C-alpha cells in the first residue's frame, strides 16, 4: 500500500504547466496593419469618394 | 469459505496452517512461482511497458496562420 501513498503525494501536489504562449504579436501586426487599414487606406479612399459625390451634386444640377 | 463440518474441521485446520507458516504462507511451490513470472509479462503488454508508478508529462507549441 506503500505505493498508493508515494504515486499519490507526487501526482497530487504536482501541477504541469499550461502549454506556453510563443505567439502574442497576432493582436498587434493586426491591430497595426488595421491602422494600416485605416489611416493609410481610409484617409486616400475618403478623400477621392469626396470629389466624386462634389461632382455628382452638380451633375443633378 | 467454509461449510460440511465432518470434513470441513479438518480441511480449513490445514488450510490456516498455511497461513500459520512464514516459509512461505506454509511453502509456495515452483509451479506457481514459473506463471506468475509469466502473467506478470503479459499483463504489462495490457496495457503497455511505461509504468504507472509515475504518471505522463506532454509538451507545447504554436505557428502563425497567416
Amino acid at each position: 500500500a506503500g505505493l498508493v501513498d508515494d504515486f499519490e503525494k507526487k501526482f497530487n501536489a504536482l501541477k504541469v504547466p499550461i502549454p506556453e504562449d510563443k505567439y502574442t504579436a497576432q493582436v498587434d501586426a493586426e491591430e497595426k496593419e488595421d491602422v494600416k487599414s485605416c489611416a493609410e487606406f481610409l484617409t486616400q479612399s475618403k478623400t477621392r469618394i469626396q470629389e466624386y459625390e462634389k461632382e455628382l451634386e452638380k451633375m443633378r444640377n | 469459505l467454509d461449510p460440511v463440518q465432518k470434513l470441513f474441521v479438518d480441511k480449513i485446520r490445514e488450510y490456516r496452517t498455511k497461513r500459520q507458516t512464514s516459509g512461505g504462507p506454509v511453502d509456495a511451490g515452483p509451479e506457481y512461482q514459473q506463471d506468475l513470472d509469466r502473467e506478470l509479462f503479459k499483463l504489462k503488454q495490457m496495457y503497455g511497458k511505461a509504468d504507472m508508478n509515475t504518471f505522463p508529462n506532454f509538451t507545447f507549441e504554436d505557428p502563425k496562420f497567416e
